[PDB]
């Protein structure tokens, strides 16, 4: 077999390594990502929700990298705080270095950069993770990002990754409208396809985590929804779901 | 098995008879339907040699490339035991 | 035992070199004779495609203004022998104000080789022909991946190196001119090769005592081919 | 039982490893480039993304420096690494030394590097082969994971390598380059020849001798598209 | 079929997870059939014995 | 989405009435009808009448085989075990009748005592078991059936590359038989087996071929289907009675082609494994070497896969010499595309050296097989005259085009 | 040749291919209106007493096998046997599904807690 | 000689078409048929010397007779010959029996009071042998096969052109090759292949298994390879198919595994018969395997197997080959457009293009339609293509 270590190429041409730490995110909780006009946003479930678990932290699956920029997280816990604590040091150099935020794609392909050489250099197992970025800078506008435990990245409009990631990816090719979206919208949508996604029903609040970033007087605020904001996006959603059963 | 115990007489009639039963491993193969054959020589084997003990003048000398196959049974202590 | 190049085997022989000797056995025929006049020095292009530039098959490598190289094997492995054996030619020159002689520019490449186990990698896949004029007169240097490196009177390494070795025993003697040994190096090429010989096939280089300058032949190779 | 390991030497002397690095390349998507006399144009199979997906940051084609650009067929973030270090190497060099980098010195440091790859244990090689196309004189060049470049007239790697270039070698004529619009639609044909959905997978970047990069707005190539179709509508 | 000009079907295959009624639409089957149901399960023609599986299964 | 709907009665008759039917009708009918007649010639014929060995009726025409059936009696085979002698006047007889039983019978008048000696087999009579004519020593069919008795058409100068080789192998097989003085001088004994190992196809057989061509001794090529017997023991009685065959004729020759077939390893931890098999290559074993001297039986052994052979078996005491045949170097490999091309209706300008140096690792089966494939293209385009671009795409054919997947641009890592 | 079995990618494709199976049917887990079926289906012999929706019951099984439906219906009936009546009541459904449906979690969140 | 064994077939009726030239082709096959049965009825109806011989020799013989091994041959008329139950007997061999075809080992008829030789049993072939000679050809024929081309010219250049013609090998000085094995992805056509030689061929076909040819008992395995090798030498001019030779052409290795070694026994008899001492002869051996890498090198080498063909999966060309045979028995539309399914890269093989057309006739079918539609086709397409999980990688390469 060729899959002992990251560094040898199957007869293919296939690192074996690479694609099962690929295929092993599908194991990590289900983290989403819309981008819209004036507005991007990260949803995430909680997954592990025991009521013996105190959530000091409120973000367990969405980290603030920079002043403009937020991180999704799907992968090993411990690689992904390495990867989060190494984004942060990167747009923090970037920022000591140019005095400037770092424009979101670069801090991508930095972190891309460092993934790839867990898969090219020997005795070191590529990073399990694979996260999202949303982010806002001079260039672009908002921008999302996916990234790949092979260091593979890719900008999106609005894609998932963890479990079921087929499904909500096919659900966010149904349900989106490019340049016709807006927060609610994709607020709205991001709540109905983690419902369809979660086998779990009714999409319990607490088991659902949102961060939105918004543009607002040049100060690209960052913020956590709030359990209380998410409990009136699932009373509305339910409330939509019963007048489309009107149709019966 | 009749073999063996014809043998095993004619080595009887002649008074300083030596036998040399030489790759014990084809019948000194450990049990396990030509098996139930093969026991019953090996078995009409070990009463032979189970047989004489006045320290007659039979004496045998058993020789085999391979102990792991062969039978423990045959070892023993009244049988074959100058494992040389 | 034929896993590393620090495991010896019960005949004692290193049974990761000699897989280098048989990784420059699928390599290109290359054919190099040492006359009283100079040296002459034929190889086999193997051209894959008539878009690919011809001149980018570097068979034939100048070390320097009076020797001259062809290489069989791995293009990676003799590229790094090349350039490493230009520096030692420069570096010679810089520290000694002297042309390197042709057994001192073969030495320090083999010097490189040996090293493919040393500290606490593999065989430079390739044999070398080292071609030119020193102080003694005209010589000719072959060299292996172990690091083992002799003068040949005339050599042949690459593929067909059986049959091409055979035929220049046959066909080389002592007192040969330069004009000959070309033409005999063409014609052993032409019964060696699968294809054609033309003068995009192959490529000729020389090196003469007193005419170190034109270290190849350019649009001349049909000259001597079409007079075989 | 020769593969497992790059500084091995199979009895034949085979480093199956390196070979194996080339299936990297063969899973690429085909990339085509050709010199002409007064340009130098190379296309690409842009295959098509997601519906959400931005094609943005999907890019082969990267220029190296304002008179080299490369577009590479293998593992994406392999070439995102060599690329990266084609470019530093060429600011370097820059540096050092006045004039700017030749085609041919970049391609030796692409070649340099992916062969210093091959040759420890512990360092996977790069699964990627590279066109790198420049002016000085146009010239293109083709690296190897292996670590061996070459120089072509015309060249295509990836998916399509042997149908490409079974294309390019007889259709490559001194009157194919004569004309920048000859030679750009010699690229569109032979890209065409694999990809085959036409215009929409169709990515060509055309440096001009002293100019910079021009990626061709699918409108141009929809333009040459429709040309090369006229042209070809003269069987009936 | 025959009119169709088409091949007849051979082999089914119930694929699926556990529990879900696969030999139950055998069983089904089996009931309407008016034809030889012949039943065979999965380790029955393996046997001990070299060239008896496959002897069986002819 | 929508249910499909079944298929009522009324459907059924319309899709099979509703199309065609002008001569859909009429043309089943007719093929059922053909297949029935079909079945009614096969079957009114039907016969096919198995020959069995009846002689052309001048041979026999004889009335007097019923007075032979009637006259003369059937004898059952017996094997006389011992002699009672119980007074030399009434001895009696020990015999065995193979499996029925063992009995005490009395010769018949006919025969004399003195010519019924002890341990020989003699017919008996099916009533009282009484001996009535001796035997001729017993020889197994498929013993006898195991001697090769026709030389193959395979000379020396057809095995190309393998000198080596079959100089040694004669100095087991051939020098020791035709002049042994040269050896007795020396006061040498020459090693009495020869182990034939190597790749596949490398030459071993047509080296045994050629040995039997040109022997002059009893050649006896082993067949290791029949030393593999149903029954308990009958492979080991099976080489015992070819080794006393061997041993009856005059400094023999044995050949046990493909060795590894009852060559295995021995064992226990499989939990009985073969033994049987086993217990016939011990016995092989026990006949190469050991007491009860072998004699005058050089053995040859031949097997491409020498590996998982009996370390006994291996031993430098049963087979003594060990040829390797190895793939044969560029001279070796022109020598045999020379053999392989003598017949063929080729060029007289095809480079041999060349497609000899084209097929690096080749064994001579490969090269035939490059030979016939060169053949081959020179007749599909029907040219009466193979040339060298034939063989050139022969080798393409049969060797790089199965060898390894190193492409062309995989290739071009090597100059 | 019918062919019934789990593990659709772990038979080799050389009988998987069309000319030795022409058809591959699969079985997913019944759906609500089939649950809803299998549970009329194995209960036409219970004796339910009136307020024994069964589209509730079949709410109560997010995605069951149907096996696992009959086993529900025989718990529930195994529960009227204890309490020595022949009647079902829904309560009884109910408890018995979630009986039936008993789930064995890791029990380790250090295990969950390694995937974040 | 014992000459082949050719299977009967009768002519193909073209067109195939429901017309009226297939009724007259028909209905020729049928006349002639009634001609062949009303002679063959007929002949024995008017049949009025030899009987006195079979009265004689049945008489001398009587049944029922025992069927004996011949051990010895004694004198001119005395025989030790061994009988069923492992009893030698020595026995007369009666004048009406040809010395010459009394041979030690021989299948002996005897009678069943006194065992005298009464005659000579000539076939005595293994049940599990005589069934694998074919003797209803296969129906599919090489206009059956789309595309293939280059397969189908070698395995006729193999088997087929040196029997009709052995000019062009004997007059340049080849051996033609005699070992072909048909290797490829499954449902590519090399059964198919192989039926359609058998249909083709003149000469005598055995069909094997590879798995049939093991028996039980412990010597049996290679004794019935040996069988069916001299039966095929019986049959001179003789093709030997053994379809699914990965059963027993398994690589070579060493365990314990008492029936594995008699497994590999098995097989190198096979090899042996192939390839080994003594010459084949003129019987050429067709094998077919899904997984050729997992055979034995010495098994698929050249001289034991001549020619390795690879049948890959099915290209453009080569799929609108398949689609137009398969759908040649079919009533098309107007509206189907056959390329679509044809383009593509679903990597469907010819057994794949048939199972579509299968599926489009159902489809067309369920809608009541006795003709299909390019709907019905797309609808099949997807109903049947659902075969591999996911077979690819991610999106790593660009
Ligand atoms: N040196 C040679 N010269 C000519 N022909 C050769 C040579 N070596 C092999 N051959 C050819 O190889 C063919 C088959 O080889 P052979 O029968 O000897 O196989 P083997 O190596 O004994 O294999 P196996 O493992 O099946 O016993 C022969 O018919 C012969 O034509
Ligand atoms: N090239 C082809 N042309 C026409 N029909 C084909 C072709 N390939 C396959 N088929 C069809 O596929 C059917 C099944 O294929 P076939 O029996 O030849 O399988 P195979 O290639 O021998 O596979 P396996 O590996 O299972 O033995 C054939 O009966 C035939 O109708
Ligand atoms: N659709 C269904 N309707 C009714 N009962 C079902 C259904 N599917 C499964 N069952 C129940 O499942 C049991 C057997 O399941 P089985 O067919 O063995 O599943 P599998 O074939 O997957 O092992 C039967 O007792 C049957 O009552
Ligand atoms: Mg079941
Ligand atoms: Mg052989
Ligand atoms: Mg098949």
């Amino acid at each position: 077999r060729y899959d002992s270590r990251t560094t040898i190429f199957s007869p293919e041409g296939r690192l074996y390594q690479v694609e099962y730490a690929m295929e092993a995110i599908g194991h990590a909780g289900t983290c989403l990502g819309i981008l819209a006009n004036d507005g991007v946003l990260l949803a995430a479930e909680r997954r592990n929700i025991h009521k013996l678990l105190d959530e000091v932290f409120f973000s367990e699956k969405i980290y603030k990298l920079n002043e403009d920029m937020a991180c999704s997280v799907a992968g090993i816990t411990s690689d992904a705080n390495v990867l989060t604590n190494e984004l942060r040091l990167i747009a923090q150099r970037y920022l000591l270095q140019y005095q400037e935020p770092i424009p979101c794609e670069q801090l991508v392909t930095a972190l891309c950069d460092i993934k790839q050489a867990y898969t090219q250099f020997g005795g070191k197992r590529p990073f399990g993770v694979s996260l999202l970025y949303i982010g806002w800078d001079k260039h672009y506008g908002f921008q999302l990002y996916q990234s790949d435990p092979s260091g593979n990245y890719g900008g999106w409009k609005a894609t998932c990754i963890g479990n079921n990631s087929a499904a909500a990816v096919s659900m966010l090719k149904q349900d989106y409208k490019e340049g016709e979206m807006t927060l609610k919208s994709a607020l709205a949508l991001a709540i109905k396809v983690l419902n369809k996604t979660m086998d779990v029903s009714k999409l319990s609040a607490e088991k659902v985590e949102i961060a939105t970033l918004t543009r607002e007087n040049g100060k690209t605020v960052i913020r956590v929804l709030k359990q209380k904001e998410v409990e009136q996006l699932i009373k509305k959603h339910e409330e939509e779901e019963a007048k489309a059963e009107r149709e019966k | 098995a009749k073999l063996v115990r014809d043998a095993f007489a004619l080595a009887k009639e002649k008074a300083p008879s030596i036998i040399f039963i030489d790759e014990l491993d084809a019948i000194g193969t450990k049990r396990f339907a030509g098996d139930r054959e093969v026991q019953r020589t090996m078995l009409e084997l070990l009463n032979q040699l189970d047989g004489f003990q006045p320290n007659t003048q039979v004496k045998v000398i058993a020789a085999t490339n391979r102990v792991d196959i062969l039978d423990p049974a045959l070892l023993r202590s009244g049988r074959l035991d100058r494992k040389i | 035992y034929d896993r590393g190049v620090n495991t010896f085997s019960p005949e004692g022989r290193l049974f990761q070199v000699e897989y280098a000797i048989e990784a420059i056995k699928l390599g290109s025929t290359a054919i190099g004779i040492q006359t009283s006049e100079g040296v002459c020095l034929a190889v086999e292009k193997r051209i894959t495609s008539p878009l690919m530039e011809p001149s980018s098959i570097e068979k034939i490598v100048e070390i320097d203004a009076h020797i001259g190289c062809a290489m069989s094997g791995l293009i990676a492995d003799a590229k790094t022998l090349i350039d490493k054996a230009r520096v030692e030619t420069q570096n010679h020159w810089f520290t000694y104000n002297e042309t390197m002689t042709v057994e001192s520019v073969t030495q320090a490449v083999s010097n490189l080789a040996l090293q493919f186990g040393e500290e606490d990698s593999r065989p430079f896949g390739v044999a070398l022909l080292f071609g030119g004029v020193d102080e003694k007169g005209p010589q000719l240097f072959h060299m292996d991946p172990s690091g083992t490196f002799v003068q040949c009177d005339a050599r042949a390494i690459g593929s067909a190196s059986e049959g091409a070795q055979s035929s220049l025993q046959e066909v080389y003697h002592k007192s040969m001119t330069l004009k000959e040994a070309i033409k005999s190096s063409l014609i052993i090429l032409k019964q060696v090769m699968e294809e054609k010989l033309n003068a995009t096939n192959i490529e000729l280089a020389t090196v003469q005592p007193g005419q170190n300058f034109h270290m190849f032949t350019k649009e001349e190779l049909e000259e001597v081919i079409k007079d075989i | 039982s020769y593969d497992r390991a790059i500084t091995v030497f199979s009895p034949d002397g085979h480093l199956f490893q390196v070979e194996y690095a080339q299936e990297a390349v063969k899973k690429g998507s085909t990339a085509v480039g050709v010199r002409g006399r007064d340009i130098v144009v190379l296309g690409v199979e842009k295959k098509s993304v997601a519906k959400l997906q931005d094609e943005r940051t999907v890019r082969k084609i990267c220029a190296l420096d304002d008179n080299v650009c490369m577009a590479f067929a293998g593992l994406t973030a392999d070439a995102r690494i060599v690329i990266n270090r084609a470019r530093v190497e060429c600011q370097s060099h820059r540096l050092t030394v006045e004039d700017p980098v030749t085609v041919e010195y970049i391609t030796r440091y692409i070649a340099s590097l992916k062969q210093r790859y091959t040759q420890s244990n512990g360092r996977r090689p790069f699964g990627i082969s590279a066109l790198i196309v420049g002016f000085d004189t146009p010239r293109l060049y083709q690296t190897d994971p292996s670590g061996t470049y070459h120089a072509w007239k015309a060249n295509a790697i990836g998916r399509g390598a042997k149908s490409v270039r079974e294309f390019l070698e007889k259709n490559y004529t001194d009157e194919a380059i004569e004309t920048d619009d000859l030679t750009i639609k010699l690229v569109i044909k032979a890209l065409l020849e694999v990809v085959q959905s036409g215009g929409k997978n169709i990515e060509l970047a055309v440096m001009r001798r002293d100019q910079s990069l021009k990626i061709l707005n699918p409108e141009e190539i929809e333009k040459y598209v429709a040309e090369i179709e006229k042209e070809k509508e003269e069987n009936e | 079929f025959e009119a169709l000009g088409i091949a007849q079907p051979k082999g089914v295959l119930l694929y699926g997870p556990p529990g879900t009624g696969k030999t139950l639409l055998a069983r089904a089957v089996a009931h309407h059939t008016d034809c030889t149901f012949i039943r065979v399960s999965g380790s029955e023609l393996v046997q001990k014995f070299i060239g008896e599986g496959a002897r069986m299964v002819r | 989405d929508k249910p499909i709907r079944a298929l009522d009665e009324g459907d059924i008759a319309l899709l099979k009435t509703y199309g065609q039917s002008t001569y859909s009708r009429q043309i089943k009918q007719v093929e059922d009808d053909i297949q029935q007649l079909l079945k009614k010639i096969n079957e009114l014929t039907g016969i096919k009448e198995s020959d069995t060995g009846l002689a052309p009726p001048a041979l026999w025409d004889l009335a007097a085989d019923k007075q032979t059936l009637q006259s003369e009696q059937p004898l059952q085979v017996a094997r006389c075990t011992k002699i009672i002698n119980a007074d030399s006047e009434d001895p009696k007889y020990i015999i065995n009748v193979k499996q029925f039983a063992k009995f005490v019978v009395d010769l018949s008048d006919q025969v004399a005592p003195t010519d019924i000696e002890e341990g020989m087999r003699v017919g008996v009579d099916r009533n009282k078991y009484q001996i009535h004519i001796p035997l001729p020593p017993k020889i197994d069919p498929t013993v006898t059936m195991m001697q090769v008795e026709e030389k193959p058409d395979v000379t020396y100068s057809d095995v190309g590359g393998c000198k080596e080789q079959i100089e040694k192998l004669r100095e087991v097989v051939e020098t020791p038989l035709l002049h042994p003085e040269r050896f007795v001088n020396l006061g040498i004994e020459p090693p009495k087996g020869v182990l034939l190992f190597g790749p596949p196809g490398t030459g071993k057989t047509l080296c045994a071929r050629a040995v039997a061509n040109r022997t002059d001794a009893c050649f006896i090529r082993v067949i290791g289907s029949e030393l593999v017997q149903k029954y308990v023991g009958e492979g080991a009685r099976m080489v015992r009675e070819l080794f006393e065959m061997a041993r009856t004729k005059k400094a023999c020759l044995i050949f046990f082609d493909e060795i590894d077939a009852i060559g295995g390893a021995r064992f226990d931890d499989g939990a009985g494994g073969d033994n049987e098999v086993q217990r016939t290559m011990l016995e092989l074993i026990n006949q190469l070497d050991g007491f009860d001297p072998r004699g005058n039986i050089k053995v040859l052994m031949a097997t491409n896969r020498p590996d998982t052979l009996d370390p006994a078996l291996m031993r430098p005491g049963r087979l003594d010499r060990k040829i390797e045949f190895s793939l044969p170097d560029l001279e070796g490999r022109t020598h045999i595309f020379k053999i392989h091309a003598r017949s063929m209706s080729v060029e007289r300008d095809i480079r041999f050296e060349l497609l000899a140096r084209l097929c690096p690792n080749s064994t001579g089966a490969e090269i035939r097989s490059v030979c016939t494939e060169a053949g081959m293209f020179a007749i599909r385009a029907r040219r009466k005259i193979a040339t060298e671009k034939d063989f050139l795409e022969a080798v393409n054919k049969v060797i790089k085009s199965y060898a390894k997947f190193s492409a062309t641009p995989r290739y071009m890592t090597y100059n | 040749v019918i062919m019934a079995t789990n593990r659709i990618d772990i038979l080799d494709s050389a009988l998987l291919r069309p000319g030795r199976i022409d058809r591959k049917i699969e079985f997913p887990p019944p759906n609500e209106e089939a649950r809803l079926d299998i549970l009329k289906i194995h209960s036409r012999k219970m004796n339910l007493t009136r307020g024994i929706n069964l589209r509730k019951i079949a709410e109560l099984m997010p995605g069951a096998s149907g096996a696992e439906v009959k086993g529900v219906c025989t718990e529930a009936g195994m529960y009227a046997l204890r309490e020595r009546r022949v009647h079902v009541t829904q309560e009884d459904f109910e408890m018995a599904v979630a009986k039936v449906m008993q789930k064995d979690s890791e029990k380790n969140m250090s295990i969950k807690k390694l995937w974040k | 000689t014992k000459g082949p064994d050719a299977a009967s077939k009768l002519p193909l009726v073209t067109p195939h078409t429901q017309c009226r030239l297939k009724l007259l082709k028909l209905e020729r096959i049928k006349d002639y048929l009634l001609m062949e049965e009303e002679f063959i009825r007929n002949q024995e109806q008017m049949k009025p010397k030899q009987e006195e011989e079979r009265s004689k020799v049945d008489d001398l013989r009587g049944t029922p007779m025992s069927v004996g091994t011949l051990e010895e041959i004694i004198d001119d008329n005395h025989a030790i010959v061994s009988t069923s139950v492992g009893s030698e007997h020595y026995v007369s061999i009666l004048s009406f029996v040809d010395k010459d075809l009394l041979e030690p080992g021989c299948s002996v008829l005897l009678n069943h009071k006194v065992h005298a030789v009464i005659g000579v049993l000539m076939d005595d072939t293994d049940p599990l042998v005589t069934v694998m000679k074919v003797e209803k050809a296969p129906q599919e024929t090489y206009a059956d096969i789309g595309g293939l081309d280059n397969q189908i010219q070698e395995i006729k250049e193999s088997v087929e052109l040196p029997l009709t013609h052995p000019e062009y090998y004997e007059e340049m000085g080849i051996k033609p090759p005699k070992g072909v094995i048909l290797y490829g992805p499954p449902g590519t056509g090399k059964t198919l292949l192989a039926k359609a030689v058998a249909n083709q061929t003149s000469a005598t076909f055995l069909r094997v298994v590879g798995s049939e040819l093991i028996q039980k008992y412990l010597g049996d395995g290679p004794k019935l390879v040996r069988e069916l090798f001299r039966v095929a030498e019986e049959h001179a001019p003789s093709i030997v198919f053994i379809d699914e030779i990965d059963a027993i052409g398994t690589k070579r290795y060493d365990s314990n595994s008492g029936g594995e070694r008699e497994i590999q026994r098995t097989m190198l008899e096979l090899l042996n018969q192939l390839d080994g001492f003594d010459s084949r002869g003129d019987v050429k051996v067709i094998m077919a395997t899904n997984r050729i890498e997992t055979l034995d090198p010495a098994l698929i080498r050249p001289g034991r197997i001549d020619r390795k063909i690879e049948f890959p999966l099915p290209d453009e060309k080569t799929k609108k080959r398949i689609f137009q045979i398969h759908t040649s028995r079919m009533t098309l539309a107007d509206d189907v457009t056959l390329d679509d399914l044809i383009m593509a890269k679903d990597d469907l093989s010819g057994a794949d293009i048939k199972a579509i057309c299968t599926e489009a006739g159902l489809m067309a079918l369920r809608e009541r339609r006795m003709k299909v539609t390019n709907e019905d086709f797309k609808k099949s397409k997807e109903n049947v293509l659902y075969k591999k999980q996911e077979g690819t990688p991610e999106g790593l390469y660009l």
